[PDB]
């Protein structure tokens, strides 16, 4: 764990991606399209807009169906390089004070930036967003946590000794540094465990990538 | 039965939230528990019919 509540709203581009219950976040890039994580994909998702607690209808919440998913097409399920999808939405959604878009890098974020990180966790009970701020982390650091598994578009985000750290639940959702969205909660070895921070799909890798396909779709 | 079905479940390192079924021996029955999405090993199952039917 780690993590506080998040303020209400006060992360207005989180999205919870629900087929019958929420098991995954994502990120609202713009009016008509979510970028989550691809180890998320479902043949069929409801995305959840302006949501804090997702177990009660608060008022200020849009629920959309995803109309098209589409996974990189490079993504392995076992290696999890490349751990990025996008979804676009049947109908855009009204952008409001509770609903809002997040920007793409402009570049990569150099280690030692400070981040937040967002998503829900494992039914009257309130389930509510729950927020960490934690750094990137060199390179060669998550090398070391992860002898062999480290790939050029993963980045380590959190402490070595452990302690705070994003968890099941979370994937697919924004690790924001500086008002861009730089990371997509993966993966790791359990969670907050010392000498194995999470992992995080390194967004600047792929802005192209998301352009392009939005573009084009 | 197997041995792949007396093995504990395995949430693996993804971080979703899914819940599947795993065959557990001392209850004698399948239940659920959290799969994070990706790396499952054998003692998962998407229903308790195939659970039941695998390692019962
Ligand atoms: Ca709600």
């Amino acid at each position: 764990k780690g993590g506080y509540t998040c303020q209400e709203n006060s992360v207005p581009y989180q999205v919870s991606l629900n087929s019958g219950y929420h098991f995954c976040g994502g990120s609202l890039i713009n009016d008509q399209w979510v970028v989550s994580a691809a180890h998320c994909y479902k043949s069929r998702i409801q995305v959840r807009l302006g949501e804090h607690n997702i177990n009660v209808l608060e008022g200020n919440e849009q629920f959309v169906n995803a109309a098209k998913i589409i996974k990189h097409p490079n993504f392995d399920r076992k290696t999890l390089n490349n751990d990025i999808m996008l979804i676009k939405l049947s109908s855009p959604v009204k952008l409001n004070a509770r609903v809002a878009t997040v920007a793409l890098p402009s570049s990569c974020a150099p280690a030692g930036t400070q981040c937040l990180i967002s998503g829900w966790g494992n039914v009257n009970e309130p389930d509510l967003l729950q927020c960490l701020d934690a750094p990137l982390l060199p390179q060669a650091d998550c090398e070391a946590s992860y002898p062999g598994k480290i790939t050029d578009n993963m980045v380590c985000v959190g402490f070595l000794e452990g302690g705070k750290d994003s968890c099941q639940g979370n994937s697919g959702g924004p690790v924001v540094c500086n008002g861009e969205l730089q990371g997509i909660v993966s993966w790791g070895y359990g969670c907050a465990l010392p000498d194995n921070p999470g992992v995080y799909t390194k967004v600047c890798n792929y802005v192209d990538w998301i352009q392009d396909t939005i573009a084009a779709n | 039965r197997p041995d792949f079905c007396l093995e504990p479940p395995y949430t693996g390192p993804c971080k979703a939230r899914i819940i599947r079924y795993f065959y557990n021996a001392k209850a004698g029955l399948c239940q659920t528990f959290v799969y994070g999405g990706c790396r499952a090993k054998r003692n998962n199952f998407k229903s308790a019919e195939d659970c039941m039917r695998t390692c019962g």
